C-alpha cells in the first residue's frame, strides 16, 4: 500500500532548505516550463541587484574603497536607478553601472571579505553573468531559476510520488512558528533532513552570538538527534555547500570555526573532521544511527543522487 | 521547550543573512549612509 513519507527540512537560513525543495520539483515533478522561467526574470534581477548592494553596503561599514573613486557616482546612481527600474526589466544604463562596480578592485576585495558579513551565495552566481542577464532577450534558465531566493511567507512545500511513495517535503524557515505549529510539524514525521551549510565555517561572528553559525547549527542538530520523540525517524544529514567550502578551505583555516582542529587544510580532512563533530553529537550511537551526505543544494545532479540514497534509507528504515 | 527558541533562532536570525531575499522593496534601497 502507498506510505506518506513525511520530510521535514531544519537548519539554519542559508542552509539551502529551500534549495532542496526545487530539486524536488525539477527532479520529481514537472519542473519549470519557459512561461514559467521567464516569470522569474523579475527576482533574478531583484536578487542581482541586492546583492552588489549588499557589497556596496558592506564597503561602508568595513572602510573599504573603490578601486577608482568614480564608482561612487555609479553607486549613489546604483540607488536611483535600482529604485525606478520597472521590475522584469533591466535597461542597458543599470546593466553598466553594476559592470562597473562588480568590476572595480576596491568592491572586489570587499567582496573577497564577505565572512565580515552576510553575503548570499548567489551573488556570485549572478554577478558574473551580467552579460547574459542583462541583455533583454534574456530568459532564465533552470538553473538561473534554481539559483533565486523568493518568499517564505509560513511554511513550503511540495507534493511528489517517488519509489510509489506520497512525499510531503515540509520546510519553514524564518516564518516564526510556534510551539503550536513546531509540534504539528514533527508529529508525522518520518524522516528529518537537516542541513548545514559547511561554508559557514569561517564567518566572523555577530555582535549578538555567543558561539558561531556552525556550533550554532551544532547545537540544534544535538537536540534534534538525541531527542526520543525523533527516534523511529530517520535523521539525515546534508553537509551542504561542499563546492563552496572546497574553495574556502583554500585561504580560510578550519581553526576559525574548531581551534582546536590540528589536521592538514585540504577539503577531505577538514570535511572529515566537521562530519565527525557533527555525528559524535549522537548520544545513541548503537541505539540510532545519522545519514550524512555531503552535497550541494544546487546541483540537480548530485541532489538527485543523493535524494536517491535517501529514499532507500526510508523505504526500508520502514522495517520493510 | 526551549528547542521551539533554537530552531527559530538558527532558522531565522540566519535568513538576514539575505535581507537580499523577494523583489526589490524601499527598505533595501536606502542609499548607504557613507553616501
Ligand atoms: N554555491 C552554492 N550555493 C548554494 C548551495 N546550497 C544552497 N545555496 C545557495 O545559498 C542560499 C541558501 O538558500 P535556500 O534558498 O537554499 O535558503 P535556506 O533554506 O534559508 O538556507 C541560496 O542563495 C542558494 O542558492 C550550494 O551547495 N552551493
Ligand atoms: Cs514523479
Ligand atoms: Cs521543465
Ligand atoms: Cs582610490
Ligand atoms: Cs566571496
Ligand atoms: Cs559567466
Ligand atoms: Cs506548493
Ligand atoms: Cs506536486
Ligand atoms: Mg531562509
Amino acid at each position: 500500500g502507498a506510505r506518506e513519507v513525511k520530510l521535514l527540512l531544519l537548519g539554519a537560513g542559508e542552509s539551502g532548505k529551500s534549495t532542496i525543495v526545487k530539486q524536488m520539483k525539477i527532479i520529481h515533478e514537472a519542473g519549470y516550463s519557459e512561461e514559467e522561467c521567464k516569470q522569474y526574470k523579475a527576482v533574478v534581477y531583484s536578487n542581482t541587484i541586492q546583492s552588489i548592494i549588499a557589497i556596496i553596503r558592506a564597503m561602508g561599514r568595513l572602510k573599504i574603497d573603490f578601486g577608482d573613486s568614480a564608482r561612487a557616482d555609479d553607486a549613489r546612481q546604483l540607488f536611483v536607478l535600482a529604485g525606478a527600474a520597472e521590475e522584469g526589466f533591466m535597461t542597458a544604463e543599470l546593466a553598466g553601472v553594476i559592470k562597473r562596480l562588480w568590476k572595480d578592485s576596491g568592491v572586489q576585495a570587499c567582496f573577497n571579505r564577505s565572512r565580515e558579513y552576510q553575503l548570499n551565495d548567489s551573488a556570485a552566481y549572478y554577478l558574473n553573468d551580467l552579460d547574459r542577464i542583462a541583455q533583454p532577450n534574456y530568459i532564465p534558465t533552470q538553473q538561473d531559476v534554481l539559483r533565486t531566493r523568493v518568499k517564505t511567507t509560513g511554511i513550503v512545500e511540495t507534493h511528489f510520488t517517488f519509489k510509489d511513495l506520497h512525499f510531503k517535503m515540509f520546510d519553514v524557515g524564518g516564518q516564526r512558528s510556534e510551539r503550536k505549529k513546531w509540534i504539528h510539524c514533527f508529529e508525522g514525521v518520518t524522516a528529518i533532513i537537516f542541513c548545514v551549510a559547511l561554508s559557514d565555517y569561517d564567518l566572523v561572528l555577530a555582535e549578538d552570538e555567543e558561539m558561531n553559525r556552525m556550533h550554532e547549527s551544532m547545537k540544534l542538530f544535538d537536540s534534534i538527534c538525541n531527542n526520543k520523540w525523533f527516534t523511529d525517524t530517520s535523521i539525515i544529514l546534508f553537509l551542504n555547500k561542499k563546492d563552496l567550502f572546497e574553495e574556502k578551505i583554500k585561504k580560510s583555516p578550519l581553526t576559525i570555526c574548531y581551534p582546536e582542529y590540528a589536521g592538514s587544510n585540504t577539503y577531505e580532512e577538514a570535511a572529515a573532521y566537521i562530519q565527525c563533530q557533527f555525528e559524535d553529537l549522537n548520544k545513541r550511537k548503537d541505539t540510532k544511527e545519522i545519514y550524512t551526505h555531503f552535497t550541494c543544494a544546487t546541483d540537480t545532479k548530485n541532489v538527485q543522487f543523493v535524494f536517491d540514497a535517501v529514499t532507500d534509507v526510508i523505504i526500508k528504515n520502514n522495517l520493510k | 521547550d526551549i528547542e521551539g527558541l533554537v530552531e527559530l533562532l538558527n532558522r531565522v536570525q540566519s535568513s538576514g543573512a539575505h535581507d537580499q531575499r523577494g523583489l526589490l522593496r524601499k527598505e533595501d534601497l536606502v542609499l548607504p549612509e557613507f553616501l
